[PDB]
């Protein structure tokens, strides 16, 4: 990855399906 | 057991009646078209984008 420690430390702290149905749609 | 639910409360998986086995559900693409154009003043060829 081409994050900085605390970058890194950031991404893995925002972690907590619904792929597709009823036409409900991500971009 | 005989049905398959999620979080959602939709079914997406059934189990086989005849030889016991289990399945799986899922909606066959669905989508939508959009095209794209460079200005029909320029030229008039367009890509599609699904
Ligand atoms: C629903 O009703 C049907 C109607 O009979 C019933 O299907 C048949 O059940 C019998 C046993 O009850 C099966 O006979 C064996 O089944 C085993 C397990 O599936 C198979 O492994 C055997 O076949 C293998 O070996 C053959 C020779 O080497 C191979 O050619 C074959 O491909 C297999 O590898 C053996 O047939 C019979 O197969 C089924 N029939 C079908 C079409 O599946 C079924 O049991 C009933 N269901 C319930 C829940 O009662
Ligand atoms: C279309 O592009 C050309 C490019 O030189 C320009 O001269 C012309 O004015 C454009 N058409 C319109 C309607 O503006």
């Amino acid at each position: 990855s081409k994050r900085s420690p605390i970058e890194d430390l950031l991404f893995n702290k925002v972690t907590l399906c619904a792929q597709k149905f009823n036409g409900l749609t991500v971009l | 057991q005989q049905f398959g639910r999620d979080i959602a409360d939709t079914t997406d998986a059934v189990r086989d009646p005849q030889t016991l086995e289990i399945l799986d559900i899922t909606p066959c693409s669905f989508g939508g078209v959009s095209v794209i154009t460079p200005g029909t003043n320029t030229s008039n060829q367009v890509a599609v984008l699904y």
